[PDB]
């Protein structure tokens, strides 16, 4: 891997405090408090009382064979070999009372789509950081993995006061991605034109996904359709209307005048409805927003921690 | 009220779970019932009163392939009340327990859901939301059909005006359903391609769109009519009369299904000519 002394730093602790971490039993743990919840899981911030950490527990109910079932749970377990400073950190997954429990690293700034709604919108200089942290836990993920994310979202960016922007929910377990898909429909999509019609071309597909979201996050409003005139000087559609709208009609695109113009031309380039003709993740590090972005010295810990109402 | 329940009458029990419209859970009320706490709390005044005139529809009808529906509480929550039905749904015998029922128990399963949609259609009440989840064996034997109707709880309002948006799963959904593009989506032919699928799973084992795993495309494609459940799983003990009945149940044209005493007696019919 490619970190600094902080960052490794960080990764070899969280590994030792791992250590203290065995079996992982329903009976382990004290539940503290609710975190969020969505179409298929519940998360709670509890307490690992054996080695008195503290954790994020997803559970979600799936009505499904039990061989499936088992066949998740050992899939899930590759998450002990996804290491990053880009990935939220994973502690265990077992299966108790008719439910699925992945446990991870608590990251108390909540998911940049909570964080949205706590800030109306984001500053662009901070999802340059963002889109940096975003492009290269992506980009471990391909090259350590072979895993593409598959659900790159707001809800899916987690972040912390130390500063950390990190990726989460992606799709290391087929069973589980097929199992999720029998089920609970949701109101909004991110989900790229190709892969509404067919085969998926590989990471870009995320890498519309981000885009989307880049946008969401820059006008506070998820932007499928795009303000008809009246919405936009302020600075419900059905799902398959939504869909249609992504597959058939142009791509979104940031207001002009009001963002950077490379900025503007990096979601443009992720949001081409061609999946080839779309940037990949080579192009899109050293794109010209990429470069600026990570010249930029910008306080993201002291941002989320005041967008939040947290102390340092 | 008519057909209200008081405040503290309903013993609440033990939580079962979470489905498109509202959570079931274990209780008592002159005997076992399910108890579902809906996902409208607060409701708009003209939505509470079309509510109490759906409730007054469903309290109406009885029949052997239907779940009772008692009545329903406004405190502490909205509710509803209904026959509570030991022994598991269709859903967890064909895909979590996966129990080996021989085809003549699968076509008698396929007759008594038929039956059931049947005398709700003749009392001209929508399902809307058909599914094996929706259908439960009574002591392995009856067939009973629950959550019917409730169009007025399965949609929120802003004053008389209801929304209308799509729910649970999508795999018993018919193009027209997921579209919404149609003045009024659901009619006694949703209902028909829904029990389609049923069919499909009585008839493959499987839910369809098996090899898809992403939902979106699902929507997508099926209301688009790209995509359609690949009949060729059908198993080979399958009787071809069945197989062309299911494939009229889910033609993609809404006008060219048939409607349900045609589908009864064409299961009857088959079910005499078998091994
Ligand atoms: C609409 N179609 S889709 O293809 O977009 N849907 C899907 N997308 C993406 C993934 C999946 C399935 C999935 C899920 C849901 C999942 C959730 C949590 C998880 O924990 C951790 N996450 C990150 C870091 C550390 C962790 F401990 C692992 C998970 O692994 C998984 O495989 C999907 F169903
Ligand atoms: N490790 C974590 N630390 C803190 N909050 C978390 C963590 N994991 C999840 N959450 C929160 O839990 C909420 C719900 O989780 P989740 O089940 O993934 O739904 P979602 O990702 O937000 N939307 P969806 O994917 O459609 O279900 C998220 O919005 C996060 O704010
Ligand atoms: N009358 C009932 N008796 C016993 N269990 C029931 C009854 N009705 C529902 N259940 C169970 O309660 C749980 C949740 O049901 P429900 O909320 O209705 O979701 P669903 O049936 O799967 N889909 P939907 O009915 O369209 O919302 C499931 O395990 C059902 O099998
Ligand atoms: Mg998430
Ligand atoms: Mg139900």
């Amino acid at each position: 891997l490619e970190l600094d002394e902080q960052q490794r730093k960080r990764l070899e602790a969280f590994l030792t405090q791992k250590q203290k971490v065995g079996e992982l039993k329903d009976d382990d743990f004290e539940k503290i408090s609710e975190l969020g919840a969505g179409n298929g899981g519940v998360v709670f911030k509890v307490s690992h009382k054996p080695s008195g950490l503290v954790m994020a527990r997803k559970l979600i109910h799936l009505e499904i064979k039990p061989a499936i079932r088992n066949q998740i749970i050992r899939e899930l377990q590759v998450l002990h070999e996804c290491n990053s400073p880009y990935i939220v950190g994973f502690y265990g997954a077992f299966y108790s009372d008719g439910e699925i429990s992945i446990c991870m690293e608590h990251m108390d700034g909540g998911s940049l789509d909570q964080v949205l709604k706590k800030a109306g919108r984001i500053p662009e200089q901070i999802l340059g950081k963002v889109s940096i942290a975003v492009i290269k836990g992506l980009t471990y993920l391909r090259e350590k993995h072979k895993i593409m994310h598959r659900d790159v979202k707001p809800s899916n960016i987690l972040v912390n006061s130390r500063g950390e922007i990190k990726l989460c929910d992606f799709g290391v377990s087929g069973q589980l991605i097929d199992a999720m898909a029998n089920a609970f429909v949701g109101t909004r999509s991110y989900m790229s034109p190709e892969r509404l019609q067919g085969t998926h071309y590989s990471v870009q597909s995320d890498i519309w996904s981000m885009g989307l979201s880049l946008v969401e996050m820059a006008v506070g409003r998820y932007p499928i359709p795009p303000p008809d005139a009246k919405e936009l000087e302020l600075m419900p559609m059905a799902i398959f209307e939504l869909l249609d709208y992504i597959v058939n009609e142009p791509p979104p695109k940031l207001p002009s005048g009001v963002f950077s113009l490379e900025f503007q031309d990096f979601v443009n380039k992720c949001l081409i409805k061609n999946p080839a003709e779309r940037a990949d993740l080579k192009q899109l590090m050293v794109h010209a927003f990429i470069k600026r972005s990570d010249a930029e010295e910008v306080d993201f810990a002291g941002w989320l921690c005041s967008t939040i109402g947290l102390n340092q | 009220d008519d057909w209200e329940i008081p405040d503290g009458q309903i013993t609440v029990g033990q939580r079962i779970g979470s489905g498109s419209f509202g959570t079931v859970y274990k209780g008592k009320w002159h005997g076992d019932v399910a108890v579902k706490m809906l996902n409208v709390t607060a409701p708009t005044p003209q939505q509470l009163q079309a509510f109490k005139n759906e409730v007054g529809v469903l309290r109406k009808t009885r029949h052997v392939n239907i779940l009772l529906f008692m009545g329903y509480s406004t405190k502490p929550q909205l509710a509803i009340v209904t026959q509570w039905c030991e022994g598991s749904s269709l859903y967890h015998h064909l895909h979590i327990i996966e129990t080996k029922f021989e085809m003549i128990k699968l076509i008698d399963i396929a007759r008594q859901t038929a039956q059931g949609m049947d005398y709700l259609h003749a009392k001209s009440i929508i399902h809307r939301d058909l599914k094996s989840n929706n259908i439960f064996l009574h002591e392995d034997l009856t067939v009973k059909i629950g959550d019917f109707g409730l169009a007025t709880v399965k949609s929120r309002w802003s004053g008389s005006h209801q929304f209308e948006q799509l729910s649970g799963s999508i795999l018993w959904m018919a193009p027209e359903v997921i579209r919404m593009q149609d003045k009024n989506p659901y009619s006694f032919q949703s209902d028909v391609y829904a029990f389609g699928i049923v069919l499909y799973e009585l008839m493959t084992g499987q839910l369809p769109y098996s090899n898809i795993n992403n939902r979106d495309q699902i929507i997508f494609m099926v209301g688009r009519g790209y995509l359609s459940p690949d009949l060729s799983k059908v198993r080979s003990n399958c009787p071809k009369a069945m197989k062309r009945l299911m494939a009229e149940c889910l033609k993609k044209k809404r006008d060219e299904r048939p409607l349900f005493p045609q589908i009864l007696a064409s299961i009857e019919l088959l079910a005499r000519s078998l091994p």
